[PDB]
């Protein structure tokens, strides 16, 4: 699935929408949970590994700035938003 | 021949030897569930009850085809989601599997304020402003379409609603309900006339629909929302600690509402029992059957509570020798969950052939709900007959007569929007009823897709013996209305509304003595429809009660009663709830009400123009229904 | 008992023995003229009413008190002027003595334009426009009213009104006469609603009412105008030679109107001979009273022929033995050269107590205007009655019977705004007639001065005779109405008038197949209220005639024949005249083929969506007439 | 009534009011027929002078350049009409 998502976020923004728009269209296409809008690839490494380190059960994809993440439970979705607005 | 304590009877010993937690067994079946509006299940059950009215021996049996349309979820996902920090973090909030009907299709973005329940006085005790912000809501109080009319009032771009558990004690905090968002009752887009192939469906847009989108959210969605939301909610809300008021400065919503319209074809199922000496007249008992989950308590019980009072009603009048005068109706609507729809288009339809004929409707729907309370909403022409049906009907559980408030009458409700017995009285009227068995909380599986037999009966042990009580209320309202030459409407019981009425409007008589006006012609009219009544009693009294011209020439006065309370004055097509009492719209008594209160405020939100017209239609209104009532035209009064 | 032919006979027995002429003569006395509405003179004809139905010894008499705002005289003279040369040349045309109420209250000035008799035809057929002009109009053809809203809708800034010498042959060239401008009835600042004190009189406004000056002037005045105006009228118009058609370049006319309101005190009499069956139901015999002049055959001959028919109709049931089933209302209403208002306000206020009770209406007024033709404009419900009437019933002068034409039905001409009966069928849905004994031309004198009891027996000698034949026609119409257990309502009667709009709508088969609609639903609406007839008559043929039951079951559904055609999706208050058959707006199955009309032509005058929500309300408010009268809810099979 | 116009109208010119104005005024506040307001005095008697000629039955009275004539027949009223559009 990582691999048609990944494809998916390739035509977005090759179309022509925006970031924070291709974002929201992530979320209503894909079964993810959180989306980060990310400036250079270092925050896209440092967004990544924070939430990997403190929340291990989540699967963590990203491409080019944009960060998507697959969690499962309310409760571990709960996490994953509260620790991408912490290290954001 | 058989007097009314040997039909009570009669009727009372068929209620003991009928099964009533079987039928609605059957009708939860795995081919009747789900039966939303135009499903095939939702035919199966049709032609299911169609079939069990001709084994009955009913006197006619016939249906109606109606083609309306609907609203359904689409295939494109509905949306909640939060974004943070100018759209560079989003949080998906739900992705909801239920819907409100009617909901404008349409993407808002915004802050989040709650509003309680969403009445008028919720939007009025807020800190914040709802102006172009997204507003959440809790389930309950008033119907979905209320909320979605307020916040649009205070020009909300959205609505959200969620079932909190200090309401709703439910375990599943993830579970979806329905509703519809539609100000008004029957097809929406065929507003004041009937939805058949004869119009040949123009171009018509119901002024109550809503034009902001509304979606319905479970209790886990509104947790994560207020984990995202600040200020504490006001212990006078009574709900949960998790409650929070208002999103942060840089946290939005984004509602995304997709529904789409749906023309379906619905039936209404019919069984007339005909009567021995006036079968042009009737009274119609209905139950909606339709439902968005299986709908057990909701159109389960109502619809087993139609099939089987028709069973003994017709067993009694072919194997008891039971003689009404006037007939009997049974009518199975569909498409009630998106407001009353199968039986207002009944009604839009045929409004020319039941004008005077057709005197009551009995409403089944969602009698069985509890067992603490016997809670009724009727007009006030009903109100002796509900009476002295609870002094012979005993509680299931309690053992005692249902009749122990004697000021029982000043505390009834008023029929809602959301009632299918409301377009009979605020539309047609008809004098109608709906009464339950009931607790001071909402069931709360009511839309939802735990409206199961298995949920309503581990709830309602003696489900049988509540439902048969819900079978005598209904069976004594029957019987009461068709068998005796006189109608068991009181006509005198309008004197105290009316009575009530012009006592709460002389409470502002300073206002009206500044305007010019005076409250004089308005008691003229409350003491000329007093008398109206007095004199109508005592032409009863000394009435040969076997002279069966005198007798119709005065029923005839009395079935003309409900109606002449529609106001001849306004238009029944964009605005069809005429009924001065009971009815929506600036016609009604309430609204002067509303209006007189606003003038001590200095602000220019009185209108008084509209206020001495609406005085002026409201006071010939109820001169008019009482000049009609004394008898003739000749035998009136002058200044 | 008493059969109809003996009832027939005992009635024209007391017709011969009735002087009419002598009491039209007392009513032209100088203690009831003139008698405008309000006027002392109303009040004094009202008692002399009042107290001539007790002496006739009715069951009760009684009388109805309104309060109506009606417009008359300014002490400021009303003048029409013509300014030539920028305001240096003044030239007084008229201080006309007549006046047109509800007129607005303005001096405008500008053009003059001549537009023959002001209808919608006339200003389409029109080389000069009349926007931001003044208008001419010739009395007739339309009421005033109607030239006024006409000439409204075109941007016309003012209306003068005037007889010509060859529609109305007048020796006296400087008669002014009278009219009103409300495009509609009763009390135009109560619309919708009775004109009583409890209603404490809110601010309301009719949408009749214009607003543009409105002027009556004399043939000399319009002759004075004609001779500032170019253009030759046309030889259609068939109108005298000094006639003109636009002002010259430098020209203009300065009309000013200054017209005022006037709250008055308007009497209905009222009287009652009880029925001895089913007395809650009842038919209505009306008369205008009041009139701007003496009008003597306005308003005179009409309160004669209720005052006569009266004392007729009580001799008969106290001394001859009349047993009528149902009751008989006479009723002397008042300001009914206004909007027909007294009999208006009537109907508003007690609509709810004869709801299903009052099931025909018969009108007097203007019954008596010549002697050669006899018409009529009714309800289709009553034109069996009324052939029935017509072949035995003799003719005044020639003594032939007036059934004469055979295909006479075809030519009747529906109720006009101006006819005291037009809002009991337009607008309660009750049964309504209106006949007069006339000849092809306009009685000239109506409305003005001259209609004094003088110039009514020098025009018509044999008035006696003439108003006699009047009385009988109506007195017939009343017996056959309430001695037999059978209405003589005539149902099958809308059986023609469905098919003629089904053969009128079938003209536009190809606008309608091209917007994707179909005809077929009007087809099945049609053929069911004609199957609902015959069922009904059937019910009829086997009906116990001495079964009172069976026989008032059935009559109620005869009663509702006609409400059942007021449309149940308009507001009364704001669009009163609801009959789709014979009322006004865009409800009204005219107005269905009037918009249709606008679609073959390619001009965007037609609005489809308009169209689409007629042709659904129409087509339902038909099958809805056709299923309540089948009979029970469940005996209704249809292909649906 | 000659004094009692020859005032009116001094006081309508005396208050404000314009010739052309004042002379609709005195057609609807007096019993008059024509009225012609000239440029000089010369004209206004030249006006006077030709319609007493053809219309003697006429009287007419002229304060400064307004000059009012007064008649009383449908016919003669017509030919005073007539006569000022003439000779104006
Ligand atoms: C129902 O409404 C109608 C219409 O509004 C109303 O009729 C009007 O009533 C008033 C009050 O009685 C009438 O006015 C009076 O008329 C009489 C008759 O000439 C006069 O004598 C009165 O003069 C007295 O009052 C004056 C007040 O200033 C004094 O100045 C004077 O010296 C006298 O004391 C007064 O003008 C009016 O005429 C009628 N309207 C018509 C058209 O006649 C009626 O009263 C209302 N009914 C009820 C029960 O409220
Ligand atoms: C009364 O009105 C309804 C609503 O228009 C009519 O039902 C509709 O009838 C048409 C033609 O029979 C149906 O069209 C078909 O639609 C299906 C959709 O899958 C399509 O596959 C077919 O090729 C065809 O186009 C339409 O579906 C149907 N609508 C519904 C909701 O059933 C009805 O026929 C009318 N009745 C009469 C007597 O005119
Ligand atoms: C107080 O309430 C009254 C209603 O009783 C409001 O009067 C309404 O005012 C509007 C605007 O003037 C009217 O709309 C008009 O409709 C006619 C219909 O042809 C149209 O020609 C006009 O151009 C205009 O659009 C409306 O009819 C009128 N209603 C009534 C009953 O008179 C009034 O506006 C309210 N006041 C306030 C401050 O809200
Ligand atoms: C064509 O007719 C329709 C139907 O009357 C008009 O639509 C109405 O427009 C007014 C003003 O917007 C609304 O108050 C009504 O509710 C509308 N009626 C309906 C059925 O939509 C429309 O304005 C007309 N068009 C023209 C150019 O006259
Ligand atoms: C009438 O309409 C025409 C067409 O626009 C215009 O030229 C003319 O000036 C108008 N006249 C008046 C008096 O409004
Ligand atoms: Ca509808
Ligand atoms: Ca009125």
């Amino acid at each position: 699935d990582e691999e048609e998502i990944q494809k998916a976020i390739e035509e977005l923004l090759r179309k022509g929408v925006s970031e924070e728009e291709a974002a929201i269209i992530i979320v209503q296409r894909f079964n993810v949970a959180v989306v980060v809008v990310v400036q250079d690839e270092r925050q896209a490494k440092h967004i990544s590994e924070y939430i990997r380190r403190y929340i291990p059960e989540a699967d963590v994809i990203l491409f080019a700035n944009i960060v998507v993440i697959k969690v499962e439970t309310h409760e571990l979705r709960k996490r994953v938003w509260e620790a991408a607005q912490k290290a954001y | 021949r058989l007097y009314w304590d040997d039909l009570k009877r009669k009727l009372s010993e068929k209620l003991d030897s009928t099964d009533f937690t079987s039928t609605i067994k059957l009708l939860n079946e795995n081919s009747y569930v789900p039966r939303e509006a135009g499903s095939q299940k939702d035919e199966n059950l049709a032609l299911y009850v169609e079939n069990q009215f001709r084994e009955f021996k009913l006197s006619k049996v016939w249906r109606d085809q109606h083609f309306v349309k609907i609203q359904v979820k689409d295939s494109a996902q509905n949306s909640v989601i939060i974004v943070d920090k100018n759209g560079r973090l989003v949080y998906l909030v739900e992705n909801p599997g239920g819907y409100v009907a009617y909901s404008k299709a349409a993407t808002v973005t915004g802050k989040l304020v709650h509003a309680n329940f969403g009445t008028k006085k919720d939007f009025e005790d807020l800190y914040t402003p709802v102006n172009g912000s997204i507003v959440i809501v809790r389930a309950g109080k008033i119907t979905f379409a209320e909320k979605v009319a307020n916040a649009e009032s205070l020009n909300a771009i959205g609505v959200l609603i969620y079932m909190d558990q200090t309401k709703f004690p439910i375990v599943n905090a993830e579970l979806s309900f329905f509703g519809h968002a539609h100000l008004g009752t029957g097809d929406p887009y065929t507003p004041g006339f009937p939805s058949f192939n004869h119009t040949q469906f123009p171009p018509s847009r119901s002024s109550g629909l809503p034009n902001i989108p509304v979606q319905t959210i479970s209790r886990a969605a509104a947790e994560k929302l207020f984990g995202n939301m600040e200020g504490d909610c006001p212990s006078d809300w009574k709900t949960d600690s998790t409650c929070r008021m208002v999103t942060s400065e840089s946290k939005n919503v984004k509602l995304t509402v997709s529904n789409v319209l749906k023309e379906i074809k619905i039936l209404n199922i019919f069984g007339v029992i005909k009567g021995f000496v006036e079968p042009d007249h009737y009274v119609v008992v209905g139950a909606q059957r339709d439902a968005w989950g299986p709908g057990a308590a909701k159109s389960g019980v109502g619809t087993a509570l139609l099939l089987k009072l028709a069973q003994m009603f017709s067993d009694m009048v072919l194997k008891d020798g039971f003689q009404p005068s006037r007939s009997i109706i049974f009518a199975s609507w569909s498409a009630g969950d998106f407001g009353s729809v199968g039986a207002t288009e009944w009604l839009e339809g045929y409004l020319s052939s039941l004008h005077l004929k057709a005197f009551t409707y009995i409403n089944l729907d969602k009698a069985v709900l509890g067992t603490s309370n016997f809670k009724v909403s009727a007009s006030p022409l009903l109100y002796t007959l509900i009476e002295k049906t609870m002094q012979n009907v005993k509680h299931p559980v309690t053992g005692q007569f249902l009749y122990q408030d004697s000021n029982w009458a000043s505390k009834v409700e008023k029929l809602t929007l959301d009632n299918a017995a409301f377009p009979f009285l605020a539309y047609s009227g008809i004098p109608a009823v709906s009464f339950c068995f009931c607790e001071d909380t909402d069931y709360p599986y009511l839309g939802t897709t735990m409206d199961t037999y298995k949920e309503l009966i581990e709830r309602i042990p003696e489900l049988n013996k509540v439902a048969r009580a819900a079978a005598e209320v209904a069976g004594q309202f029957v019987i009461k209305l068709t068998h005796d030459v006189e109608l068991n409407l009181d006509y005198e019981r309008y004197n105290s509304q009316l009575l009530s009425f012009v006592r709460d409007l002389n409470q502002y008589r300073a206002d009206i003595k500044e305007m010019g006006l005076s409250l004089q012609w308005l008691y003229s009219a409350r003491g000329d429809f007093f008398r109206a009544t007095s004199r109508l009693t005592t032409d009863f009294g000394n009435a040969e009660k076997t002279d069966r011209f005198v007798m119709k020439k005065l029923n005839d006065r009395v079935m003309r009663v409900e109606y002449h309370f529609l106001s001849p004055y306004v238009s029944p097509k964009e605005s069809p709830f005429r009924h001065v009492f009971w009815g929506s719209g600036s016609h009604t008594l309430p609204a002067l009400l509303e209006n007189l209160k606003l003038r001590k405020q200095n602000n220019g939100a009185f209108n008084e123009t509209l206020f001495r017209n609406q005085l002026a239609l409201a006071t010939w209104t109820i001169q008019g229904a009482a000049n009609a009532l004394s008898g003739d035209v000749w035998d009136i009064d002058n200044e």
